[PDB]
């Protein structure tokens, strides 16, 4: 039963790319709570934290996406990335956002490609 | 002229970059930037609505929700995002909801001036 999930999270994208806000924070609820059942290392696992994560995020919900990053940010460059700016935001778990950070920065410079909406290259 | 339109195309689509990402000042700047650029163009053209439209999205965008309000009252009946730049700082804000009712209606009754673009946040 990926095709639902898969077109929810493009319903999410639309939402969100419609700058319609607390719209995507039930989806997002949705898809967190439907795929931490079915894997918990799947690429699907990750874009929904990520989603959730993002969700969370824009709706003036810090607290929560905060931790909810903190927990899964070496997974997927987003997590990380929202991370980073909650922990700017709320001025606190800021050293571990460096450190994944410049774990990221140095997997670039050393010898990922998800194009999910507001990913920052 | 040969250049003009070329570096307001440019600025656009820098608008655009900005916003798609979660980088908000530089958005703030490219849009003032913009609008004020685009003050020599008429009113006709639709550049001027666009950026008009872009910077109210902007200054929404940044807690700024007055000056958008402002910003979009002036031009509220030019284009579709400038209404609903209106809207959405008018029920933040408890203030002129009344205009707004009168240009959203219209705006809906007519679609079922500009109303279609291909910038960002577009309303359906």
């Amino acid at each position: 039963a990926l095709s639902t999930i898969i077109q929810l999270q493009d319903c999410i994208q639309q939402a969100i790319q419609q700058l319609n806000y607390s719209t995507a924070e039930f989806l997002a609820e949705l898809l967190y709570a439907e795929c931490s059942i079915l894997d918990k290392s799947s690429v699907y696992w990750s874009d929904a934290v990520y989603l959730y994560a993002l969700s969370l995020f824009l709706n003036k919900s810090y607290h929560t996406a905060f931790q909810i990053s903190k927990e899964f940010k070496e997974y997927h460059l987003g997590i990380a990335y929202i991370f980073g700016r909650c922990a700017l935001q709320l001025s606190q778990g800021v050293n571990e956002a460096i450190l994944t950070l410049l774990s990221i920065i140095n997997v670039f410079s050393s010898n990922l490609n998800s194009n999910l909406v507001h990913i920052p290259d | 002229d040969d250049q003009a339109l070329s570096t307001i195309i440019q600025l656009q689509d820098c608008i655009q970059q900005a916003i798609q990402q979660l980088n908000y000042s530089t958005a703030e700047f490219l849009a003032e930037l913009l609008y004020a650029e685009c003050s020599i163009l008429d009113k006709s053209s639709v550049y001027w609505s666009d950026a008009v439209y872009l910077y109210a999205l902007s200054l929404f965008l940044n807690k700024s929700y007055h000056t958008a309000f402002q910003i979009s009252k002036e031009f509220k009946e030019y284009h579709l995002g400038i209404a609903y730049i209106f809207g959405r700082c008018a029920l933040q804000l408890s203030q002129g909801v009344n205009e707004a009712i009168l240009t959203l209606l219209s705006i809906i009754n007519v679609f079922s001036m500009v109303l279609n673009s291909n910038l960002v946040h577009i309303p359906d």
